């Protein structure tokens, strides 16, 4: 039936995901419980250890700053590499390009959380492509306004993670977040509700098959949706607020472009 | 929002 193109549209999606994201959750949980004839990363947990690992950090001024600047690189390529996979959700691109970009500008702290959860369990974060491990006790022990910023991310997870979400619904669920038709300053919310409803079926269908042992996964994961919304709320304003405190640091452009006229 | 309007013309 229409459940054929709805599964086609599950594995188109899953495909863009796996090109557009660097790192799957697959290989993250892998790298996270040793399940793997690699090397462990290099596990960040004070100043001393970051020294020594401050070699193996992705990044291309005092700890704190350093941390959040490193942090906020990556933030930046998780933003390049949503906008490449929201390209490739089919009529996403046929929408308004001043729609495209609302939706992108409100869409991607909720999937920026919902990618860290990926990387997270209870104690810390894979970083560095997996190759660094950044504790929680660590973060959450830095300077303010620095060591709240994290947290709220790490919460959202240990509750997101027991999801047990693999890959392949996360790919959909993505999907679903960006087309939101409630964004502020819509011009045209047809044809995204249009694709949306697509999407959710697509979404509904991945999760009672991929996980037949457990019904009400799809009601659970929308109610997730909805809190996220109100926890990006948070994180975007302890933002402004840094943008404003912290005179010394400079923030990206691009995640300017991002914080203007948002709540 | 110039880049993301280059991110997505790209
Ligand atoms: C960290 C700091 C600032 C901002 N920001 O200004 O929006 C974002 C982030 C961030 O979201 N980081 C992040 C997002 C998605 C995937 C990976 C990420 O980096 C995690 C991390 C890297 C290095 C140090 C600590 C955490």
């Amino acid at each position: 039936p229409e459940s054929a193109d709805l599964r086609a549209l599950a594995k188109h999606l899953y495909d863009s995901y796996i090109k557009s994201f660097p790192l799957t959750k697959a290989k993250a949980r892998a790298i996270l419980t040793g399940k793997t004839t690699d090397k462990s990363p290099f596990v960040i947990y004070d100043m001393n250890s970051l020294m020594m690992g401050e070699d193996k950090i992705k990044f291309k001024k005092e700890v704190a700053i350093r941390i959040f600047q490193g942090c906020q690189f990556r933030s930046v390529e998780a933003v390049q590499e949503i906008t490449e996979y929201a390209k490739s959700i089919p009529g996403f691109v046929n929408l308004d390009l001043n729609d495209q970009v609302t939706l992108l500008k409100y869409g991607v702290h909720e999937i920026i959380y919902t990618m860290l959860a990926s990387l997270m369990n209870k104690d810390g974060v894979l970083i560095s492509e997996g190759q660094g491990f950044m504790t929680r006790e660590f973060l959450k022990s830095l300077r303010k306004p620095f060591g709240d910023f994290m947290e709220p991310k790490f919460e959202f997870a240990v509750k997101f993670n027991a999801l047990e979400l693999d890959d392949s619904d996360l790919a959909i669920f993505i999907a679903v977040i960006i087309l939101s038709g409630d964004r502020p300053g819509l011009l045209n919310v047809k044809p995204i509700e249009d694709i949306q409803d697509n999407l959710l079926q697509a979404l509904e269908l991945q999760l009672k098959l991929n996980h037949p042992e457990s019904s009400q996964l799809f009601a659970k994961l929308l109610q997730k949706m909805t809190d996220l919304r109100q926890i990006v709320t948070e994180h975007v304003q302890l933002l402004q607020v840094i943008k404003k405190t912290e005179t010394d640091m400079s923030l990206h452009p691009l995640l300017q472009e991002i914080y203007k006229d948002l709540y | 929002h110039k880049i993301l309007h280059r991110l997505l013309q790209e």
